[PDB]
């Protein structure tokens, strides 16, 4: 006898599954995709700006700003023991 | 001799026995005739069907 009509229906296999979800958010997230990201900090402009990337920066992680910094709060006090003896 | 008297007196005397061909209808399946032509009633005639089972069966295909 005379086939049904469900296998030319389809209108809900786009809810039915669980990548439509994260297509949904692939289209936004991929379509407006930018290919790199934008930064990993570069502000602190004054000639400090190179301070901060080159200590401070993704490209190492190092003991100088951490000398450089310490030398700026001894140099207070150092010049400050003078004016205290 | 013996076989010319027989021959004559049994062709002679009686060649057939009696038959009757109404008394053999009896005896015998009569023809009878097949009943209705017919004719195959319509089968899902209309959308009244089709309207049912889009409805019915909205059923995805998965």
């Amino acid at each position: 006898v005379s086939t049904l009509i469900p296998p030319k229906v389809v209108s809900s296999k786009n809810i039915g599954s669980a990548p439509n979800a994260k297509r949904i958010a692939n289209v936004v997230h991929f379509y407006k995709s930018l290919p790199q990201g934008p930064a990993p900090a570069i502000k602190a402009n004054t000639r400090l700006a190179r301070y901060k990337a080159k200590y401070f920066d993704g490209d190492n992680a190092s003991g100088k700003p951490l000398w450089h910094f310490a030398l700026g709060i001894i140099a207070f006090g150092y010049s400050m023991e003078y004016y205290f003896h | 001799n013996v076989i010319q008297d027989l021959y004559l007196r049994e062709l002679k005397d009686t060649k057939l026995a009696p038959s009757t061909l109404q008394d053999a209808e009896g005896n015998v399946k009569p023809w009878n005739p097949p009943q209705k032509p017919n004719l195959p009633e319509l089968e899902l005639q209309g959308p009244e069907a089709l309207k049912a089972y889009t409805e019915q069966n909205v059923e995805t295909a998965h």
